[PDB]
RNA sequence: UGGGAGAGGGUGGUGGAAUUCCCGGAGUAGCGGUGAAAUGCGCAGAUACCGGGAGGAACGCCGAUGGCGAAGGCAGCCACCUGGUCCACCCGUGACGCUGAGGCGCGAAAGCGUGGGGAGCAAACCGGAUUAGAUACCCGGGUAGUCCACGCCCUAAACGAUGCGCGCUAGGUCUCUGGGUCUCCUGGGGGCCGAAGCUAACGCGUUAAGCGCGCCGCCUGGGGAGUACGGCCGCAAGGC
């Protein structure tokens, strides 16, 4: 379905191969720190994948979560 | 000579006795191998997503050197045997990829 | 890798006159750049069975030039490899 | 008898059977249920009933041990989840909140034949 | 010369989730497993829970209907070494081309040798069930092996069941990667639908199985048989 916002408008100018930018990048994780669908995050395929290597170059810096757990329910 | 730059999350519970007691050996590694500053970043205290070392908290070193190829590898052989140095991660520069800018 | 420098100074070291950016001999003498390295690489990671498929590649190519080269010029040919540790 | 007060609720699903496990503020278990613990001892100890007894039972073990306030944590899957989560609902407790928190890895260990026919 | 994408390969390092075991806390009677059961484990205190440690192996989400490679095959992250390939410019060589018997190299899994490793899984094997029987499917354990180094083995539904290279012959549509003056045009790649044509039909259809040319490999009713013999290779199993 995915009928809400999309990542990529919910956003500005920013660089994917930011690996320290972690209040931006936050942005790409579920309630779980997995790693957005594309077809949420709004990017496209080039994209989608810097962030990725980007997004789990940062979490073994620390700054990003590997997971989390599912609150609410 | 290859831009390269070196993330260094160590102990935040450290002082400032030995904080600047780990930075020199730091530099001393640093420039014992052929790395050559630049653009530095020393942001410093930040909660961890995730505990590490037991601690919930980093103290971040960002650089930015410029050193041999053939040496980077042991500039991160070195650079590890501290003990309040708990993650190095050194990684190729590259030109900002924007995106939706 | 090989840089610009390393390069552009073999295509003068070899090139017939201004220009000649790839000639028979260019062609060979930069080859056997390549070849060489390759070579010193596969002499320490023998499990590298990729690459090394990459030397047949250009092992081949270099032996296809050189034998146009002794048939158009024999003298060239003569040259070239009087200069290149080629065919010992 | 330390008069808890307040602390954790952990629930345990699988197609098999139910256990619940009511926790101090932070980790250290007080009380607990299964459907071993109640009545049933075949395949029953899964149905989501014996799950629901298993935390009605779980809990009031606990009321003694003097609780008011609950995290319940569930891990798993199979009839009772929900359904436990659904009886300490009600029983006489209050659930401050549910995280489901199943343990999944990053895939690493070779599955059991029975759970795997996809290669 | 200048840009580009990539799980293409080799080496070293490193990250977290998870399983097992051990240490400690807290805690009590079961856990597990199944269509039902049972074997098994548990009061020498298990299962569930929390904190710590050791170790091996594999990389969740990203992830595709996607990408790379000649094939086998290749996905955590970083660095080093290294192969292939696409594009723009039209700058240099001047037919230097294609195919390729034999040769040589690569070649999933299982298997073999020497050494190491051994968490999980698991041929054989030991048990519990099921059954008329059960040398099986289901359940509990469990050795070789699975992992690494080096050396062998050389097989497969090694499949697109489709050899390689080039030229020619409507388009539509989705997609990956590049150049452009970027409702779109051009190049490379991955798909689906279809002109002409082809096919026994199913289907193929600018990623041809169409119209052609070139070089290689192979076929010639079924069974006996991928057997026997011979040769060659292999430590063997065996392979050609
Ligand atoms: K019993
Ligand atoms: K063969
Ligand atoms: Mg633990
Ligand atoms: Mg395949
Ligand atoms: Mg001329
Ligand atoms: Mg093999
Ligand atoms: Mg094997
Ligand atoms: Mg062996
Ligand atoms: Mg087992
Ligand atoms: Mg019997
Ligand atoms: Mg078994
Ligand atoms: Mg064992
Ligand atoms: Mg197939
Ligand atoms: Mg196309
Ligand atoms: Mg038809
Ligand atoms: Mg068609
Ligand atoms: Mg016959
Ligand atoms: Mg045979």
């Amino acid at each position: 379905p995915s009928r809400k916002a999309k990542v990529k408008a919910t956003l500005g100018e920013f660089d994917l191969r930011d690996y320290r930018n972690v209040e931006v990048l936050k942005r790409f994780l579920s309630e779980t720190g997995k790693i957005l669908p594309r077809r949420r995050t709004g990017l496209s395929a080039k994209e989608q994948r810097i962030l990725a290597k980007t997004i789990k170059r940062a979490r073994i810096l620390g700054l990003l979560p590997f997971t989390e757990k599912l609150v609410r329910k | 000579m290859r831009r390269y730059e070196v993330n260094i999350v160590l102990n935040p519970n450290l002082d400032q006795s030995q904080l600047a007691l780990e930075k020199e050996i730091i530099q001393r590694a640093l420039e014992n191998y052929g790395a050559r500053v630049e653009k530095v970043e020393e942001l410093g205290l930040r909660r961890l997503a995730y505990p590490i070392a037991k601690d919930p908290q980093g103290y971040f070193l960002w650089y930015q050197v410029e050193m041999p190829e053939d040496r980077v590898n042991d500039l991160a052989r070195e650079l590890r045997i501290r003990d309040n140095v708990r993650r190095v991660m050194v990684v190729k520069s590259q030109e900002p990829f924007l995106a939706n800018a | 890798p090989i840089t610009k420098e390393e390069k552009q100074k073999v295509i003068q070291e070899f090139a017939r006159f201004p220009g000649d950016t790839g000639s028979t001999e260019v062609q060979v003498a930069l080859l056997t750049l390549r070849i060489n390295r390759l070579s010193e690489h596969l002499k320490v990671h023998k499990k590298d069975h990729h690459s090394h498929r990459g030397l047949l590649m250009m092992v081949g190519q270099r032996r296809r030039l050189l034998r146009y080269l002794q048939r158009e010029d024999p003298e060239r040919y003569r040259a070239l490899i009087e200069k290149l540790g080629i065919r010992g | 008898k330390r008069q808890v007060a307040s602390g954790r609720a952990y629930i345990h699903a699988s197609y098999n059977n139910t256990i619940v496990t009511i926790t101090d503020p932070d980790g250290n278990p007080i009380t607990w249920s299964s459907g071993g613990v109640i009545g049933y001892k075949g395949s029953r100890k899964g149905t989501p009933y014996a799950a629901q007894l298993a935390a009605l039972d779980a809990a009031k073990k606990a009321m003694a041990y003097g609780m008011q306030s609950v995290d319940v944590i569930v891990r798993g899957t199979g009839a009772g989840r929900e359904q436990a989560i659904r009886a300490l609902q009600a029983s006489g407790l209050q659930v401050k909140s549910i995280v489901d928190d199943t343990p999944v890895p990053h895939n690493g260990c070779r599955p059991k034949k029975k759970f795997r026919k996809a290669s």
